[PDB]
Parts: C-alpha cells; sequence; structure tokens
RNA sequence: GGCAGACCAUACGGGUUGCC
C-alpha cells in the first residue's frame, strides 16, 4: 500500500477542482463579441497601426527635438 | 643568445584541468617536486604568516640531520628547542600534539641526538600545511608561476640547434660521446650521438633500445655513484642521450698512473658503488660489465658509472645468455639454460676489487693482507648462489654492515663528505649502401622523453631566480601598459565560464593565411579575442558535429567538424595544450546537445520528411 | 473501488460542465464579425536595425517608457537598447549562460531574467553608483526557469519545467503562495493590466486562469492539439489567445468560459513562439518559425500581412504600451521594429 | 716467439692471413 492512496488525493483533487469550475455562471457568445467588438470600434480610432500617424508624431520615422 | 621564455596566466586555467584529471595535484605530488617546494616557500614565507615560523622550522630541520658531527647536533637543538618549538607554546600558537612533543622533551634532556629525533613533528608540519595552507598556496599568483614552468616541460623537445658542442671524447659501437654544453643556461652534460645507419648493420636494435629504457629506471632520484640521464631524442640523421659529465677519467688509467692502491684508499673508493648497487638493486636492474675502465671520475674525483651497454633487465624475465665481459663473470651467467640475478654483479664486484690492489687477474688470497679483508672477498667471489652474499634476502645491506665498513657510516659516504684519497690534475665513409627506411623509422616513437626531476633540478642551481624576476618585471610592465590603454577585467571573470587559453585559426580553409587568437570555452558556446576587440567572432555548441585530430604537413592539428557541410582549422602552440580543450571540449557539446533534446523551447525543429 | 466512483464522476462532470458551455454558444464570432468592415491590407516597413547579439535571441521585453527593452539571447548576455537612436544602454552578462526569459520591471528601474539556472536572477539599472550590479538571487523550482512577469518593484510572478508557477515577495525572497495544477512543464504567462488575475499554458494543451491573491486555479480550457508555447492577455481583462506547436491560434472568453475563434489557414505548417496584441486589441500577431509574423484580423480571423525580414526563426515579439510599433526577437541575432 | 691486419670492446686496450 503506497501508490493506492496518494493517486486517490490526486483524483480526490480532480473531483474538487471540476466542481469548483462548474460553480461560475457563464455568459453567452453574442454578450462578448458585442463588448469586446465594442471594446475594439471605440478605440479603434487611437490606433496607431490601424491609423498610420503622421511621420513627424512617429519617433521612429521624424519626431524632432529629443534629449 | 638564446634563453627559453615562459607562457602567461592563460594557462593556468588550462593546465589546472590537465593535472587534476592525472592526479600529480595534492600537497605531497608538488611540494615533492623541489620547485613546488621551492614556490610553496617563496609563497609561504613571503606572502603567508602562520606558513612562515613552520618553514623556518622545517628548514632548520634539515639542516639538523645534514650536519657534519654529533658533538655539534646538540649546539643546534638547543638553537632550536629555545626557539621553534618552545616559543610557540609561549604564544601558545603551537598545535602539536601531546606524545609528539614528550618524544622531544624526553630525549632533548636527555641529548641523545639521532636524526629521527624531530621526526614525529616532520609529519605533524605536513600534517596541518597540507589543511587550508596548502589550499590557500594554490589561489596564489606563484602557484600560477608554477604553471607557466611546468608548461615549459612538457613543451620541451630537443634538436640540435639547442646545443653547443666542444670537444670528442669517446668512439666505439654504433656512436661517439660529445662533450655539450646548453646554451639556454650554461652547464656541461654528455651527448652519447649515434649514428643511425650502423644500427640496422649490425642488427644491434634490440641493445640500444635497452640501454634508453634502463637509464631512465636509473636515473629517477640523484644518485652521484652513477652518470644519470637527463634528456633523450632522435634526429632524422642522428640519436643522443644527454647524461652528467666528468672530467678525471677512469679506474684502468689511473691504476697506470699511481699503480697499485691502500688499504683505505679503496675502501672509500668501493663503498661509492655499492650505493650505485643499491640504486640498481632496488629498482631491479644487472649491469652486467663491472670494470675498473667503465667507471668515471669528477674535478672532485668521486666516481660513477659509465657504458650500460650490456646492462639487461633482470625485473621479470630472467636473460639466460653468456653476457658480460669475459673476466668478471659469475658461475651462473656463464652456464646454457640457468637463470641468475644481483649475483651477476656481486661477483663481478669482488672481481674488480682485486684489479684495484695487485693489476692482473687469474681460489687462494696473499700473504700481506687485513683479517677482515679476506672474509670479506672470499664472500662475494664463492661459486655458489646461496653461499655468496647479496643473494640471500637483503641485497645491499650484507655488504654494508660487514667488518670491512666498520668504522666508517652509512650516511656520510651517501654525501661525498669523506675526501677522495688522492687529486686529478687539469692541464669514415664506410656504410654508403644503406639508407633512410620507412620500417625503421616506426620503431623511434616511444623513444624522446625528459626525466619530470632531474631537469627541474637544471634549473634550480642556474636560472630560475634571475628568470624568475625578469618576467615579473615584465608581467608588471605589461599589465602596467595594458592600464595606461584602459583596463579590462579578464573576459571570463564571474561567469560559468571553465577555461580559455591560445590557439591559431586559419581565417577560411582554403589560403595559406594563420591568425592566431584568444578564445574561451562555455558550456554554450565559444568566443574568441584578438590583439585589443573584446569578442565579435563566434561558435556554439548546437553548430557542432564531432571533433578529430589530423596530421597536417606533419603537425598534429584539429578539425572542429561543422553541421553546415563544412569544416575548421585549428592549431597550438605547445603539446598538451591541443589535448585539454579536446577533452572538456568534446564533452561540453556532447552534454551541451544532450539536453537540447530535453527543452522545447531551446530544440532543433523536429525533423518531417 | 473509490478510483473508480471518481472516475465515472468526472465523465459525467466532464460532459456536464461542457454542455453549460454549449448551451450558451449558439452564433459564432465570424457570423457577429462578417458585417463589419474589413482591415485593409496593413504592410509595414522596416525602421531599425539592432545590431548587437551575436547569438540566437530568445524573449524579450517591452520598457514602459515606450523607447527601451530588456532582450535575451544566448550568448550568455542581457541588453537595454534605446529603440530611437540605436544605441545600446547597457550591456550586462549572466551568472550562468543557460539563459531563456527576460523581463522588465513597471517602473523601468530594476530587472529580472534566468532560465537552466533553474533561476530567477535579477539586477538594479541605477545603484549608488552607476555599475550594474546582481540584486537578489531566487530558487525554488527543481526544473528551469520558463517565464517571468513582474507585479511591481517588490513582488513578481514565474513560470517552470516542474510543471508548476509561483508568486514570490522581492524582499524576503520567499513564495507568497503557489499554484499546483499544470501536469506539463509551464511555459509562458500573462499578466492582467489591474494585477489581480493571470493565465498560463503549458505542454498538456490546456490553458487555466489563476486568482492572484488566493492561490488556486479558477477555469480550464481545452482544445489546442499540441504544445502551447506562446500567450497573451486582452486590453479589458477578460479575454486572452494563445499559439502552439499545432500550427494555429486561438481565442478565449473568461466569463463565457470557452474557445471563442481559432487562427488556421491551410498554409500554414510551423508553430508559434510568443503572440501579442494591439493596443485596439483587433490585431493579433504569432511569433512564427518562418521568419515572420503574419498580422490577423482578430475579429474575422482573417491574414491582415506579413513581416518578412528576419532570415531566422522568431522568437518571440512585442507592443509598446501605446501601440507605436512592434519588436521582433529572432534567432538570427537581430531584432528589429516595425510601423 | 715478435710485429702487422681481421673479428669485437670502445667517455677503456685485452681475447685467425702476411712478415722475420
Ligand atoms: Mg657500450
Amino acid at each position: 500500500a503506497s501508490n493506492n492512496t496518494a493517486s486517490i488525493a490526486q483524483a480526490r483533487k480532480l473531483v474538487e477542482q471540476l466542481k469548483m469550475e462548474a460553480n461560475i455562471d457563464r455568459i453567452k457568445v453574442s454578450k462578448a463579441a458585442a463588448d469586446l467588438m465594442a471594446y475594439c470600434e471605440a478605440h479603434a480610432k487611437e490606433d496607431p497601426l490601424l491609423t498610420p500617424v503622421p511621420a513627424s508624431e512617429n519617433p521612429f520615422r521624424e519626431k524632432k527635438f529629443f534629449c | 643568445s638564446k634563453k627559453i621564455l615562459l607562457p602567461e596566466p592563460s594557462i593556468r586555467s588550462v593546465m589546472q584541468k590537465y593535472l587534476e584529471d592525472r592526479g600529480e595535484v595534492t600537497f605531497e605530488k608538488i611540494f615533492s617536486q623541489k620547485l613546488g617546494y621551492l614556490l610553496f616557500r617563496d609563497f609561504c614565507l613571503k606572502h603567508l604568516e602562520e606558513a612562515k615560523p613552520l618553514v623556518e622550522f622545517y628548514e632548520e630541520i634539515k639542516k639538523y640531520e645534514k650536519l657534519e658531527t654529533e658533538e655539534e647536533r646538540l649546539v643546534c637543538s638547543r638553537e632550536i628547542f629555545d626557539t621553534y618549538i618552545m616559543k610557540e607554546l609561549l604564544a601558545c600558537s603551537h598545535p602539536f600534539s601531546k606524545s609528539a612533543i614528550e618524544h622531544v622533551q624526553g630525549h632533548l634532556v636527555k641529548k641523545q641526538v639521532p636524526p629521527d629525533l624531530f621526526q614525529p613533528y616532520i609529519e605533524e608540519i605536513c600534517q596541518n600545511l597540507r589543511g587550508d595552507v596548502f589550499q590557500k598556496f594554490i589561489e596564489s599568483d606563484k602557484f600560477t608561476r608554477f604553471c607557466q614552468w611546468k608548461n615549459v616541460e612538457l613543451n620541451i623537445h630537443l634538436t640540435m640547434n639547442d646545443f653547443s658542442v666542444h670537444r670528442i671524447i669517446g668512439r666505439g659501437g654504433f656512436g661517439e660521446v660529445y662533450g655539450c654544453r646548453k646554451a639556454d643556461t650554461g652547464k656541461m652534460y654528455a651527448m652519447k650521438c649515434l649514428d643511425k645507419k650502423r644500427i640496422k648493420m649490425k642488427q644491434g636494435e634490440t641493445l640500444a633500445l635497452n640501454e634508453r629504457i634502463m637509464l631512465s629506471l636509473v636515473s629517477t632520484g640523484d644518485c652521484p655513484f652513477i652518470v644519470c640521464m637527463s634528456y633523450a631524442f632522435h634526429t632524422p640523421d642522428k640519436l643522443s642521450f644527454i647524461l652528467d659529465l666528468m672530467n678525471g677519467g677512469d679506474l684502468h688509467y689511473h691504476l697506470s698512473q699511481h699503480g697499485v692502491f691502500s688499504e683505505a684508499d679503496m675502501r672509500f673508493y668501493a663503498a661509492e658503488i655499492i650505493l650505485g648497487l643499491e640504486h640498481m638493486h632496488n629498482r631491479f636492474v644487472v649491469y652486467r660489465d663491472l670494470k675498473p675502465a667503465n667507471i668515471l671520475l669528477d674535478e672532485h674525483g668521486h666516481v660513477r658509472i659509465s657504458d650500460l651497454g650490456l646492462a639487461c633487465d633482470f625485473s621479470k624475465k630472467k636473460p639466460h645468455a653468456s653476457v658480460g665481459t669475459h673476466g668478471y663473470m659469475a658461475p651462473e651467467v656463464l652456464q646454457k639454460g640457468v637463470a641468475y640475478d644481483s649475483s651477476a654483479d656481486w661477483f663481478s664486484l669482488g672481481c674488480m676489487l682485486f684489479k684495484l690492489l695487485r693489476g692482473h687477474s687469474p681460489v687462494e688470497l696473499p700473504d700481506s693482507f687485513s683479517p677482515e679483508l679476506r672474509s670479506l672477498l672470499e664472500g662475494l667471489l664463492q661459486r655458489d648462489v646461496n653461499r655468496r652474499l647479496g643473494c640471500l634476502g637483503r641485497g645491499a645491506q650484507e655488504v654494508k654492515e660487514s667488518p670491512f665498513f666498520r668504522s666508517l657510516d652509512w650516511q656520510m659516504v651517501f654525501l661525498q663528505k669523506y675526501p677522495p684519497p688522492l687529486i686529478p690534475p687539469r692541464g669514415e665513409e664506410d656504410t654508403k649502401g644503406i639508407k633512410l627506411l620507412d620500417s625503421d623509422q616506426e620503431l623511434y616513437r616511444n623513444f624522446p622523453l625528459t626525466i619530470s626531476e632531474r631537469w627541474q633540478q637544471e634549473v634550480a642551481e642556474t636560472v630560475f631566480d634571475t628568470i624568475n624576476a625578469e618576467t615579473d618585471r615584465l608581467e608588471a610592465r605589461k599589465k602596467t601598459k595594458n592600464k595606461q590603454l584602459g583596463h579590462e577585467e579578464d573576459y571570463a571573470l564571474g561567469k560559468d565560464c571553465i577555461m580559455h587559453g591560445y590557439m591559431s585559426k586559419m581565417g577560411n580553409p582554403f589560403l595559406t593565411q594563420w591568425q592566431r587568437r584568444y578564445f574561451y570555452l562555455f558550456p554554450n558556446r565559444l568566443e574568441w579575442r584578438g590583439e585589443g576587440e573584446a569578442p565579435q567572432s563566434l561558435l556554439t555548441m548546437e553548430e557542432i558535429q564531432s571533433v578529430e585530430e589530423t596530421q597536417i604537413k606533419e603537425r598534429k592539428c584539429l578539425l572542429l567538424k561543422i553541421r553546415g557541410g563544412k569544416q575548421f582549422v585549428l592549431q597550438c602552440d605547445s603539446d598538451p595544450e591541443l589535448v585539454q580543450w579536446k577533452k572538456e571540449l568534446r564533452d561540453a557539446y556532447r552534454e551541451a546537445q544532450q539536453l537540447v533534446q530535453r527543452v522545447p523551447k531551446m530544440k532543433n525543429k523536429p525533423r518531417a520528411p | 473501488s473509490e478510483l473508480d466512483q471518481l472516475r465515472q464522476e468526472a465523465e459525467q462532470l466532464k460532459n456536464q460542465i461542457r454542455d453549460a458551455r454549449k448551451a450558451c454558444a449558439d452564433a459564432t464570432l465570424s457570423q457577429i464579425t462578417n458585417n463589419i468592415d474589413p482591415v485593409g491590407r496593413i504592410q509595414m516597413r522596416t525602421r531599425r536595425t539592432l545590431r548587437g547579439h551575436l547569438a540566437k535571441i530568445y524573449a524579450m521585453h517591452w520598457g514602459t517608457d515606450s523607447r527601451l527593452l530588456v532582450s535575451a539571447s544566448q550568448d550568455g548576455k542581457l541588453i537595454i537598447w534605446d529603440s530611437y537612436t540605436t544605441n545600446k544602454v547597457h550591456a550586462i552578462p549572466l551568472r550562468s549562460s543557460w539563459v531563456m526569459t527576460c523581463a522588465y520591471a513597471p517602473s523601468g528601474n530594476y530587472v529580472a531574467c534566468g532560465g537552466l539556472d533553474n533561476i530567477c536572477s535579477i539586477y538594479n539599472l541605477k545603484t549608488r553608483e552607476g555599475n550594474v550590479r546582481v540584486s537578489r538571487e531566487l530558487a525554488g523550482h527543481t526544473g528551469y526557469l520558463s517565464c517571468c512577469r513582474f507585479l511591481d518593484d517588490n513582488q513578481i510572478v514565474t513560470s517552470s519545467g516542474d510543471t508548476t508557477c509561483a508568486l514570490w515577495d522581492i524582499e524576503t525572497g520567499q513564495q507568497t503562495t503557489t499554484f499546483t495544477g499544470h501536469t506539463g512543464d509551464v511555459m509562458s504567462l500573462s499578466l492582467a493590466p489591474d494585477t489581480r488575475l493571470f493565465v498560463s499554458g503549458a505542454c498538456d494543451a490546456s490553458a487555466k486562469l489563476w486568482d492572484v491573491r488566493e492561490g488556486m486555479c479558477r477555469q480550464t480550457f481545452t482544445g489546442h492539439e499540441s504544445d502551447i508555447n506562446a500567450i497573451c492577455f486582452f486590453p479589458n481583462g477578460n479575454a486572452f489567445a494563445t499559439g502552439s506547436d499545432d500550427a494555429t491560434c486561438r481565442l478565449f472568453d473568461l466569463r463565457a468560459d470557452q474557445e471563442l475563434m481559432t487562427y488556421s489557414h491551410d498554409n500554414i505548417i510551423c508553430g508559434i513562439t510568443s503572440v501579442s496584441f494591439s493596443k485596439s486589441g483587433r490585431l493579433l500577431l504569432a511569433g512564427y518559425d518562418d521568419f515572420n509574423c503574419n498580422v490577423w484580423d482578430a475579429l474575422k480571423a482573417d491574414r491582415a500581412g506579413v513581416l518578412a525580414g528576419h532570415d531566422n526563426r522568431v522568437s518571440c515579439l512585442g507592443v509598446t504600451d501605446d501601440g507605436m510599433a512592434v519588436a521582433t526577437g529572432s534567432w538570427d541575432s537581430f531584432l528589429k521594429i516595425w510601423n
């Protein structure tokens, strides 16, 4: 008797973990889409990748006075 | 002029490892090497202060045993006690044990002064000094200096340009004896140069190999009653053994000058050979050639032994041949299919002793002799083995405790203290039908090697100190100039670096362009630098397949098998360097590449056909 | 037969927990997104040429002040560069050449890293002098150090090759709590912006969420076929995505508790090394094996463009906090920037 | 018987051809 109760504690630790994850209330797929679609569309205006910003405002191109 | 120049500190990290894998890397096996004592004292005295008192202690114990008389031994025993033993218990920093002190205590009030009086302490001097002191020495710049010296030991390979010959002093057999000098330092040695083409002619290749092999085992610890070999080498047309050199002459030549010899005269001289014989018998060798003509003398006049020639090993395989000078033979060697041992020398010795008295050779003895000498030479020259001396169990000691050597002590003879009875003064084309074969040059490997010890002495007397400082003199002016140029703490400082050193790569396997750079080994890479920069050239261990050695225009060099369908070039300065790279080099990459498979991020992409 | 009473009560749990997910799931993102405007082809230009590291580069990290970064490389050194000028601020060698991950503090004052030293090594940039020195040595895990991420200049969390993460207190150098849960070796971990939550991946092919303060797992995410190399978080603190040696990427929501979108083109065989979102979040970038990242319309899952320029495996990447440009760590020993 | 040569020893002088 050694690995009998060793795998049991692990198997019991599993059912503890399974019941933990099942507890949470969930939300439908349409709810997440809009929240984060709207988030993307809310902050899409202020993206320097999506909005290719002017050469001057861009440092790695040509921003003037540094140091 | 020519003078040999040391390597650099860089070797330490390379060398240190070289030794560690052998085992000659402890208190004893460094100290033993008298240099490894010298640099130890140079360290222990000048830098460490707990060691200094045990060194002047130890040095003055050697200057007690090596003293002349026994009456003057007490004068120095009182000089010692009051200080080196007493003083340390007054400051109470004497760590030495009870029974250690109670031996010297009881016997220095009893006053009896045998040389093994202070011996139980000498082992405790060792005892304490190998603890930390030894370790903390290792971490010294002198310990470094050693490595620098020791490399030069394993780099030493000899030529004929290195030597400055003066005269000639012998012809016989395969070659001729030259009285040589070492131009690097400056001392007289004996070159026994041989002409290679005459050995294949006579077919004396068994005896030539033998005469080499014997010199080594004999020439181990210093013994001034045997002309010891120092260095050995071969060149495409010559072969030479480098040994000690002496002026005097031989006993056959001075038997011509003086004539017959006295009792107290021969006693001294005869005592010289017995210890030479002891040194031969203790390491299992027989000379098989005991003769007055084959014995030399130096500027002082003390004696040694010459042409080994016929000396063959009795170590394990006894030779049953009829070998020897036709005259000084025992009745054992003469017989066909019968073995013998040291008896062959002891008989030849007694045969020689007669000739050093009368002048010829014939058992019966004369009239006007002394009582003790009859009992001696009858024992030496007895036909049986069991009845003869030196062949019962002891060997050399049966000669020692004889009534002839009764007045004389066996420790003073040992040091050339007894004076010499009299002083010596100081005022071709036969073989042109044999060529250089390739089956001949195959058996010349395993020939050229130098004695670790005998060389270490060569420097000790000559120019160790004047070089020591002169290299130090430039080790400062180097780092001084290195500082002037803005310093760099040696790259491989605090990291997990293993070792580093020097090597020469050819820039690309195509041109004839050698560039030499400095290298740093790592667990996962190899970098290297030139004269000034910090590394900009690189090689991983992932990038490597395997590593072999190879001959390059007769030079053993390193191949660096590349993963990307190519190869790389290398070369070293000294011989051993090459090695210690290879060992941890071969391991580092394999263990590097071993654990590449176990990691998911670091791995090579899995193969997919 | 209690081991049997647990296993048969697990298959019923697995199938019933997954029915709770699929009872919620009726429509997909592709349906949600198909309506809105497309991205258009975003094709950037190389800007900077960071000659520096000689050996292969692994993990990097972005300086919070959007002009600096620390980059780890096999060469046994960690470099800090000025992205604007092309000047190497400082060059530092590690005590152990087995490096894997590098990090950068939020303040931009202290820094951490490590690898097969099985240790997170940490330093200070500006001591009471200027010469850079080791601050502390962190040990605990038996295996290697996969990745490490800061809380502030007093706490931090790592991930290791003994299949566990751990929180650390800088002051002491002791584990605040421990995060046992993964069976496979842990690889990449991602911080929450709020810094009270975190997610991580492993070789078992699962993603797990973790309550930071407590010290336990909250959710299990199954889907990926092969080893899960990369991971990153969405700005709002309730969404994240990952890359893998399967040669696909996936997206996940937390309240909803499942996979959302798969990013699988049929002309893609090689794996991802580390992934990252944009500021807006719509853009996802995967550290591909073919020496260039591909952009993804994280909404529709269409390929936007590629950053061809490297000549060897792309090991990692990152965005500036202000979304200005993109770094790229690669095995060709180079770091280029794109905008 | 002496000398000379051959064979060998050679950091050394002791062990079949020709000539009186
Ligand atoms: Mg000889």
